[PDB]
């Protein structure tokens, strides 16, 4: 398929995006597109433990009401992440 | 003279002692493991489901 293979394509194309990866459900790197892999080991690890924590806040306050898409925003950059059950998108914006 | 065998008998008597032994028994108690549990409202409803 050109879709799903061409949007991520598309969203890495597009400016003020520093990269997308995909996040396995056993916090492992499926495609990792950023510049330095420091940071994108890093977000491999770190980030996914935040979506799991995050969903367990949505949960608890209704537990039929499950997470359908987190956005945190930082000072100089924004951390947009959508999680599924087989596999997570995280992409990091900078704010304009 | 007078010390006969019938004037005189001489008897021999032990008592039955049992023979020493020395033996060695250590208890240790039953192995005690770590276990972590942490139950939140959804892992709860998620079983209770």
């Amino acid at each position: 398929m050109s879709e799903v293979e061409d949007t991520l394509n598309r969203i890495k194309t597009h400016k003020t995006v520093l990269g997308y990866l995909i996040v396995n459900s056993e916090g492992g790197v499926v495609r990792g597109a950023f510049k330095d892999e420091e940071e994108s080991k890093n977000i491999a690890n770190s980030i996914p433990l935040l979506t799991k924590k995050a969903r367990s806040v949505v949960r608890d306050l209704d537990p039929t009401n499950d997470l359908v898409f987190l956005r945190i925003q930082t000072k100089l950059n924004e951390i947009m992440v959508a999680p599924d059950d087989e596999f997570s998108l995280i992409v990091i914006q900078t704010k304009g | 003279t007078l010390r006969n065998k019938f004037n005189y008998n001489t008897r021999e008597c032990q008592t039955i002692n049992p023979s020493i032994r020395e033996r060695g028994v250590s208890t240790e108690p039953p192995p005690s493991d770590t276990i972590c549990g942490n139950i939140t409202q959804w892992e709860i409803f998620d079983a209770y489901y």
